[PDB]
């Protein structure tokens, strides 16, 4: 988290057919399911992977970045680690901080 | 089946291959986390098809031999989904799974069966963030080829002409756009028809199952 | 049994000439079985049965109740598998299902070769392979579809299909359990097939290929001898007699009393079920194993001659009598009205009162003190600090079945009152109160929220209940309710 | 979720024959009417506005955070109907919050901190929750149910041989509890002893 | 459903509930489904309605009771409603994620009036009767408008 | 258009492959459609639809929990008698007795023993009736413990009655048969013939 | 149909049964319809039904016996239905 | 993880929901240290909890 660079996404409508890109059959079918008419998917006969041509009218999400004005917080001292208190790695990765 | 099961159980518990001993059971490795046992058993069913009676209480060495008896050597739905995600989420822009097999064929001379193993080992050493450069992606696959060499015990330009065909291809595309030509309409209609063929073929196959060839002829 | 007399139920023996004539001895064996059964009951424990055609309202369903009451283990097929049908068979098992009984309901289309083969494979397959691991003792293949108004020249798709259900796939079904038994070297546990046969073969006409179906089954009496399946299946033909349906007004029931005036017996479904369950008594099970059995369960109907013309006369005379009385009634009514005026018949027409909903809060009933003081011990009086007794004073919910009022009706009774139905209609916005002019006339009460047409409480159930139930409770997720 | 609670609280007062909440303050101090109702996850639609809609730069009320909190359903109830300055102890009890609520409510009256207490539980259904209960395999898999020929009516079948996971739902339940001594004094109906 | 059956069964066994007197289970979620937080508030509303009506609703989706539960001899799993001649007390039991166990006991309200004098009861009956007429007035007006 | 054509030629792109494959598939559709149409002409729509599969092992509902249903049946009888829904004349109480007897085990007897012994005959004639019926039913269940269960139809046998009123309305009732009051007598009737 | 007992009855036998019963009924029905269509009440067509004295006597005849026995309904359908003026039924019990 | 990471199809533990609940901190405390079968009443009190 960097309050000076908040990551957001903006919906935009594709104005022009995009360049095709490769993807799994499973993923290509997922794109097709969402976009319907507005994406073509085609098996690549050799690889068995699929090409994914996002068409004009499709919706994209383009990352953009906000400057926020709360830059300061009361934070647990840098270096604090549940490990130094004796808590296992398995507990640390299971559990919310 | 022992490499495939080791990698799937290791990747689920988010631990390297050395951390999970094959002598231990799924119920053992999971601790009391029956939520994670249900996921591993669902993933092994998705992968291989059938399962022994109590897979959670079978040690993974033994589970491997039961799966081996009915296993073709092919990667199956669960492995293939996780390798597609590894490549699409952790490899740099344009470095497809097909680019990563071309590199394992060119640089290390590995056929489709052995690349399957190199990518399985790559899945259990999955980088935490996306790799930055094409250089870092090749450096990763080199390191993963040498880990596969250990586990299985094995010892280890027409790009200017391709560059032009890309230009030609793009000039065609912009001309098609201007002409309002839909270069793919034909294939679209074909895929739709191929489906209505399979649909009718099934109806006709069903009638043959019910009435029999003698009657229908 | 008076000698010279043929009972209304008997068994038959095949004469060397090849006809099936009454046999006094076998008939005694059977009729004594029935008498025993009626006083002491019959057990069917350890009997494994497949029964097709046991839908609600059928003879089969009455047979099934009996099998379960006797502790049989039974597979029922239904071609109309649904929650209504599933719940029906559950309520049968919950009422009649004896110790040692089990009931297995499967969807099944006896018209499908594949279903036939799959059903028998399922019954015989191990539990390890997701089968029942059973070996059948009786098959009761009563599945059938009606064909009416289909004479010779009308016989087409329905009839050819009906004939497949009621003959060719019964042969197939028998063949399958033959194959399954032989495959496992089962030479000494024959399955008794209760064939549903007819005494009348194209006597009445218009039955499509019913008569051809039912007559064809009579080959099995001889195929038992001539082919290699005698140790696997035994054949027990039931010649099923005139059987008054669910005891309501049928075109067949209305002439039953008439037929009986001839000295002939029609049967309730329970009577015919008893007759048939009488063929699963140990005595006649063993008789089937010696030679094929044939049970006339046709209440001496064989003996009334020209049975069609006679049947048809009985119906004509009933309908004639009804029609002329209805016509003469309507005309003497009109002749009265013309002579006496529409005055005379306004001082006749009663005033009916239709109910309006009167939704209640249902506060608890307070009994008189004398009665309420008997509930608690005498000693409790003045024993508790009542500031430290915690009491629920009111309650409510918003949930899939509306308010606590409507949910309780659905939980406890499974259907809404008028008051429940009107509350649901109001909640869901089907109806809104209105008080003022509706098209120049003044109106007070419910109105359809869309059309603004008035709605009487009496019509709310007919107009909206199906939709209320379709869009209440546990159901497919509706996107409009969760933000798309 | 707050709408389900407002309607439930209103209907519960009516079931207690209390038409105007301020009637309680004829019998009781403003400090002695409490709300010990709670929720498992609270205002999950507000949570989505915070975590997802904001991320997409979709327009979302600036006070959306306030509406997500488990304890603001009870806040709106007090700010729109009750106007008590009494206890406000809001349990999170997952599937058991309603019984936890009764327990806290009972103890809150028996301590003398309150003579009347609103009590009960509430939770909505939304995309994200449904998915996560699925990922935990707690909920019935509807495609499995269909394979078994089950209609939605029969997909919640407790204590059955073939039971196969819970059927998720939405809504609210409120009870009004008080000192029996007060219930008698006020002449309100008495449906049960806790 | 197994854990719950076992813990109810052992509560009864330990407090020497009579052999042959099982508690009658109601499973309200067959109808409503499971609303997480609200789960127990709906069950309580039902318990109150059972006490006051003397009607024990049936789990209409209990097509077949799990053989494993036959061992819990102090629990009866009815599939259909019984109109009884009275219910004196109801147990509400809840189990949530994160070891949230819960039990409430609700006792029939007529046991309260045993504690007070005839004079006091009669005064209460009068007062409730008046409040109820006023609540009906409020409710119908609030509904239609 | 021509610049596109020469670029396609250079790229060895076959702009028409898609349409070619489509025309070929469209032909094999018409070919199959004709085979399927012919079968419908020969067999008819009713048969071709009718012959469709319904059976599926996963749809097999299995009912075996008689041990539970016996205690329910008993309690349902008990309360029907207390409420006067069933009287000491009704045959429904004899047949429901047979069905309880048909499920007699040690637990069922303990269940009836508890409920029958703890019913207070002083509460009214219906309580006395159920207590007596109960005691008799316990005695029965003890004798038939360890006896095979039994199919016994104890219902009133009936015959057809058709009636036509003054206004030509046709009624059909099922009426009690004159001299045939039970199945023992039905068997006698059948033996004597006509 | 030879060497086809109960458990062998399949496509051939179901087809054989169609030739030898169901489409004979159909054939009779057609000439009934054609005569009636033209009001031909006084020129019946005599149907020589080929019937069998042996119905599953020998076995292994697939659905031969069911075909040949079914034909015997026509002896009664002549009376019970509206085609007696169009078709007459003449069963020949054909010997060895 | 529930509302955003899932939406992005980023990999997230299947039991992530359990870890969000206010009452599971107290659950882990009981399941790792205390082992009580005693009361468990978990308040949401915003700044006053
Ligand atoms: N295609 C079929 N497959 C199996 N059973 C059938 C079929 N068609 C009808 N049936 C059964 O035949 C029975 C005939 O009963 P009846 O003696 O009243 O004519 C029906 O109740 C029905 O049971 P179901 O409706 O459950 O399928
Ligand atoms: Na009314
Ligand atoms: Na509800
Ligand atoms: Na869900
Ligand atoms: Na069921
Ligand atoms: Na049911
Ligand atoms: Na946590």
């Amino acid at each position: 988290y960097n309050p000076e660079k908040k990551e957001m996404i903006q919906e935009v409508i594709v104005e022009e057919d995009l360049e095709p890109f490769e993807a799994s059959k499973e993923t290509a079918e997922q794109f097709k399911h969402q976009h319907g008419d507005k994406v073509d998917i085609f098996e690549i006969p050799e690889t068995g992977e699929y090409s994914v041509k996002l068409l004009k009218g499709a919706t994209l999400y383009i990352p953009k970045a906000l400057r926020f004005d709360r830059l300061v917080a009361g934070q647990i001292p840098t270096g604090w680690n549940a490990k130094t208190y004796g808590i296992s790695d398995d507990i640390i990765s299971q559990v919310d901080p | 089946a022992s490499l495939l099961l080791h990698v799937l159980v290791a990747h689920k518990l988010k631990k390297s291959l050395d951390s999970i001993p094959m002598s231990k059971t799924i119920k053992d490795l999971v601790g009391g986390k029956s939520t994670v046992q249900n996921e591993i058993l669902g993933d092994l069913g998705k992968e291989f098809g059938t399962t022994p009676e109590k897979p959670e209480e079978t040690p993974l060495e033994e589970l491997a031999e039961t799966f081996q008896d009915t296993f073709s050597g092919a990667l199956g739905k669960q492995s293939s989904s996780l390798l597609s995600r590894l490549i699409s989420s952790k490899m740099p822009g344009g470095f497809t799974i097909t680019v990563a097999r071309k590199y394992l064929q060119t640089r290390w001379g590995l056929p489709s069966g052995r690349q399957d193993g190199v990518l399985l080992v790559a899945l259990s050493n999955e980088p935490a963030a996306r790799l930055g450069s094409e250089a870092d992606a090749k450096a990763f696959l080199d390191s993963m080829a040498q880990k596969y060499a250990s586990i299985v015990g094995v010892d280890l330009l027409e790009e200017i002409t391709k560059d032009h065909k890309v230009l030609a291809r793009q000039q065609l595309q912009v001309l098609a756009r201007y002409l309002k030509m839909d270069l793919d309409n034909g294939e679209r209609k074909f895929l739709k028809e191929k489906d209505t063929v399979a649909e009718l073929q099934a109806q006709l196959d069903y009638l043959n199952a019910e009435l029999g060839e003698f009657f229908v002829n | 049994i008076p000698r010279e007399t043929i009972p209304f139920l008997h068994l038959r023996k095949k004469t060397p000439a090849g006809d099936w004539k009454y046999d006094r001895q076998l008939s005694s064996l059977f009729l004594d079985g029935l008498e025993k059964a009626a006083f002491n009951g019959v057990t069917f424990k350890d009997k494994y049965v497949l029964i097709t055609g046991a839908g609600k309202g059928s003879i089969g369903a009455e047979v099934l109740q009996g099998l379960l009451q006797g502790g049989a283990k039974v597979v029922v097929t239904t071609s109309r598998f649904s929650k209504q049908v599933t719940d029906y068979y559950q309520s049968i098992y919950a009422k009649y299902g004896a110790k040692g009984s089990t009931l297995i309901v499967v969807p099944f289309n006896q018209g499908s070769k594949q279903d036939v083969e799959a059903l028998i494979e399922f019954i015989y397959d191990t539990e390890k392979n997701g089968g029942l691991g059973w070996d059948l003792d009786a098959i009761i293949p009563f599945a059938a579809i009606p064909e009416q108004g289909i004479e010779l020249e009308h016989i087409d798709s329905k009839s050819e299909f009906a004939h497949r259900i009621m003959l060719t796939n019964i042969l197939r079904m028998m063949g399958c359990v033959k194959k399954q038994k032989s495959a496992r070297g089962i030479e000494t546990r024959p399955a008794q097939v209760i064939l549903p046969m007819s005494p009348n073969h194209g006597t009445f006409g218009g039955d499509g290929m019913y008569s051809e179906s039912k007559l064809s089954l009579e080959t099995l009496f001889n195929r038992w001898h001539s082919e290699s399946w005698a140790n696997q299946l035994t054949v027990c033909g039931a010649i099923i007699g005139w059987t008054r349906g669910t005891g309501l007004m049928s075109a067949n029931n209305i002439i039953a009393e008439g037929i009986e005036k001839m000295g002939v017996r029609t049967f309730s479904q329970k009577e015919m079920a008893f007759n048939l369950l009488g063929l699963l008594t140990p005595e006649v099970v063993e008789l089937c194993q010696k030679s094929p059995v044939m049970a006339d369960l046709n209440g001496g109907l064989q003996f009334v001659p020209e049975l069609k013309e006679f049947t048809a006369k009985l119906r004509k005379e009933l309908v004639e009598t009804s029609e002329v009385r209805k016509a003469v009634s309507i005309e003497t009514a009109l002749e009265h009205k013309v002579v006496n005026g529409n005055s005379a018949d306004a001082a006749y027409a009663q005033v009916e009162i239709q109910p309006r909903a009167n939704i209640q809060l249902d506060f608890p009933e307070l009994k008189p003190y004398k009665q309420v003081k008997q509930i608690a011990p005498a000693e409790l009086e003045g024993l508790l600090d009542l500031e430290r007794v915690i009491v629920v004073t009111g309650f409510a919910e918003v949930g899939p079945w509306g308010s606590a009022r409507t949910r309780w009706e659905m939980e406890a009774f499974g259907e809404f009152s008028l008051e429940g139905c009107v509350e649901m209609a109001w909640i869901m916005g089907f109806i809104s109160y209105h008080n003022g002019n509706l098209k120049g006339r003044p109106y007070t009460g419910w109105v359809d929220s869309k059309t603004k047409e008035p709605v009487d409480d009496k019509d709310v159930k007919a107009k909206y209940e199906t939709s209320i139930l379709e869009h209440s409770g546990i159901r497919l997720i509706e996107p409009e309710l969760f933000n798309g | 979720i707050t709408l389900f609670v407002l309607v439930s609280v209103v209907e519960a007062f009516i079931a207690s024959g209390i038409t105007d909440p301020y009637e309680m303050y004829k019998y009781v101090h403003v400090s002695e009417v409490g709300n010990c109702s709670g929720s498992g996850m609270g205002g999950v639609s507000a949570l989505r506005g915070m975590f997802k809609d904001r991320f997409k730069d979709e327009p979302v009320q600036n006070d959306i955070l306030q509406e997500s909190f488990i304890n603001t359903m009870s806040a709106w109830v007090n700010m729109l109907l009750i106007s008590s300055s009494g206890p406000i102890k809001t349990p999170v009890g997952a599937c058991a919050t309603s019984v936890e609520s009764v327990d806290i409510g009972v103890e809150t009256i028996l301590s003398g901190k309150a003579r009347i207490c609103i009590v009960g539980g509430y939770d909505d259904f939304q995309e994200e929750g449904s998915f996560e209960f699925g990922n935990m395999k707690a909920t019935s898999n509807t495609l499995e149910e269909f394979e078994h020929g089950r209609t939605p009516a029969e997909m919640s079948r407790p204590a059955t041989t073939t039971r196969n996971g819970f059927m998720e739902a939405q809504g609210a339940g409120i009870q009004i509890i008080m000192q029996a001594d007060l219930a008698l004094k006020m002449g309100v109906p008495i449906y049960g002893i806790v | 459903d197994k854990n719950e059956s076992a813990t109810i069964n052992e509560m009864m066994k330990h407090l020497g509930r009579s052999e042959g007197n099982p508690v009658i289970g109601v499973f309200q979620k067959f109808l409503t489904g499971h609303p997480k937080g609200a789960a127990g508030a709906w069950m309580m509303n039902g318990a109150l309605q059972i006490l006051n009506s003397g009607i024990i609703p049936g789990n209409r989706n209990a097509d077949n009771v799990d053989k494993i539960l036959e061992q819990f001899e102090y629990v009866l799993y009815p599939s259909k409603t019984l109109k009884t001649d009275g219910v004196r007390a109801v147990s509400i039991t809840s189990f949530g994620f994160g070891q949230k166990g819960g039990q409430a006991i609700v006792v029939h309200p007529d046991y309260l009036y045993g504690a007070i004098t005839e004079d006091r009861y009669n005064e209460y009956v009068a007062k409730v009767s008046a409040r109820e007429k006023s609540a009906y007035k409020f409710f119908h007006n609030g509904m239609i408008y | 258009r021509q610049q596109l054509q020469v670029l396609a030629r250079y790229l060895k792109m076959d702009l028409d492959n898609g349409e070619r494959k489509f025309l070929k598939e469209k032909d094999t559709v018409a070919e199959l459609q004709a085979q399927l149409d012919y079968l419908n002409a020969e067999l008819g729509e009713f048969f071709v639809n009718g012959v469709a599969t319904s059976f599926s092992r996963k749809k097999a509902r299995t009912f075996d929990s008689s041990w539970n249903w016996a205690k329910q049946s008993l309690l349902s009888l008990y309360f029907e008698i207390i409420h006067g829904v069933l009287k000491n004349v009704d045959r429904e109480v004899v047949s429901e007795a047979i069905n309880i007897m048909n499920r007699s085990n040690d637990a069922l007897i303990k269940f009836m023993e508890y409920h029958i012994s703890n019913t207070d005959e002083t509460k009214g004639e219906n309580y006395q009736l159920v207590k007596t019926l109960g005691e008799q039913l316990i005695e029965n269940c003890k004798q038939v413990l360890d006896v095979d269960p039994v199919y016994k139809d104890v219902a009133k046998p009936t015959g057809p009655k058709t009636a036509i009123d003054k206004n030509g309305n046709i009624t059909y009732s099922e009426e009690p048969r004159e001299k045939v009051r039970k199945l023992s007598q039905y068997v006698q009737e059948m033996a004597l013939g006509g």
